[PDB]
């Protein structure tokens, strides 16, 4: 009597699993084949948008599922088409579910009209429609050079604007000579010797150089720097 | 028994030490790897050397911004209509 | 026993794997010394070629030759620090 007990609340129990063994999988086998067409963004994005992401794990031209699809083609993908980017992280969740971190770079300074450039020396590109309202000084120079000039305008950069100035250009040549560009255009043309103490004597030639500009009524044009304890001024006629 | 452990455990650890010393063992790739890593620091400072003074030659051969330049700090010599200012400690 | 037996396999691949390495680096090294002489050598024709267009004679020759004039005492504004 008691082992008929024991015997069926053993099969039912065994019955309860396999059944409820068979919706579960049956709501695992028809839930795990889905293109997974959902999307997590979690990061602070300030040029890449929602429908940059989608439009390029798209691109490929084929809508992965989720156990056909590897994550490091994804991440490849959207390095290969987002330059603003530095470390993408996609992954999967569950049956419809994915989660895509980003980081971008945080732009300081502008690298040849058409690229960027950051605090740590790594250079990027972006479209100009989403950087026009930023006002970011302009650093030209050599390609492969754009942490060497970021050095330069720094220390040029620190000493001018110490006594109020504004640098918003600075130019490299490949034979490294500096041409700096200032506020009101003011091209102040460097050369390849000591240029930290050629621009610390423009910064004490400066009191003397705007007294004699307003005296003709002239406009400082450029401010050559080629010399040794000198300096030779072009004017410009004022608008 | 003992003998037939005792072979191959005598080969590992003669097998170690022909692996850390010896020819192209640890040691030897370490130091190499040294060698070749200070070279070519060097040689890249080298090669900016000679890359930035072949950018001036470039320019020397009546170019632009590497013959003005020896007018005016070597010379001291202006363009006209260019105010000349002096410095004087 | 059997098991310190693999350990030789995984030590004999080890010394292929550290000999294959250290043979292409001592190629490298051979490639470096190489390299350096070329670099020097052209190193002494680069400073060579400077002189030779770096020359004030020259220098002075060019300037003149785009409107360029030597610094004149009179018109010569000076500051004092």
């Amino acid at each position: 009597g008691t082992r008929l007990a024991g015997i069926l609340f053993l099969l039912t129990v065994l019955t309860t699993v396999l059944v409820s063994g068979w919706v579960v999988l049956g709501w695992m086998e028809d839930a795990q084949r889905l293109p997974l067409s959902k999307l997590v963004l979690t990061g602070e994005r300030h040029y890449t948008r929602n429908d940059d992401i989608r439009q390029s794990i798209l691109a490929l031209g084929e809508p992965g599922t989720f156990m056909t699809q590897d994550v490091n083609i994804i991440q490849t993908q959207i390095e290969q088409r987002l330059p603003w980017i530095k470390q993408v992280s996609v992954r999967k969740q569950w049956p419809d579910e994915l989660k895509i971190h980003l980081v971008e770079y945080v732009p300081i300074a502008r690298w040849n009209d058409q690229h960027m450039v950051d605090a740590e020396g790594n250079t990027f590109s972006v479209p100009p429609e989403r950087t026009s309202k930023q006002v970011l000084p302009m650093l030209y120079g050599p390609e492969g050079s754009a942490n060497e000039v970021l050095q330069g305008y720094r220390e040029m950069g620190q000493m001018l604007a110490k006594d109020r100035f504004t640098l918003k250009e600075a130019a490299m040549t490949a034979r490294r000579s500096w041409q700096l560009t200032l506020n009101n255009d003011i091209k102040l043309n460097l050369g390849r010797g000591d240029t930290m103490k050629r621009l610390a004597r423009f910064v004490e030639l400066y009191p003397v150089l705007q007294q004699q500009a307003q005296t003709d009524g002239k406009r400082i044009s450029y401010v050559d720097l080629r010399y040794d304890s000198g300096a030779a001024v072009g004017w410009a006629p004022l608008p | 028994m003992g003998k037939l452990t005792l072979l191959l455990l005598a080969i590992l650890v003669w097998l170690q030490y022909s692996l850390w010393f010896g020819k192209n063992g640890i040691h030897d790739y370490t130091r190499v790897n040294d060698d070749v890593a200070a070279q070519q620091a060097t040689n890249a400072k080298l090669k900016a050397r000679n890359d930035q003074l072949f950018a001036e030659i470039d320019h020397l051969n009546g170019g632009q911004e590497a013959l003005e330049e020896r007018a005016r700090n070597e010379l001291s010599m202006t363009r006209p209509g260019e105010t000349f200012y002096r410095l004087v400690p | 026993p059997l098991c310190l037996f693999i350990c030789i396999i995984l030590t004999a691949v080890t010394v292929v794997t550290t000999a294959h390495h250290t043979r292409l680096l001592t190629a490298q090294r051979e490639q470096l010394v190489l390299e350096r002489d070329a670099l020097d050598i052209e190193w002494r024709n680069l400073i060579l070629e400077e002189n030779a267009l770096g020359d004030h004679s020259r220098v002075e020759r060019i300037a003149t030759e785009k409107l360029q004039m030597q610094h004149v005492d009179p018109s010569q504004e000076n500051i004092v620090v």
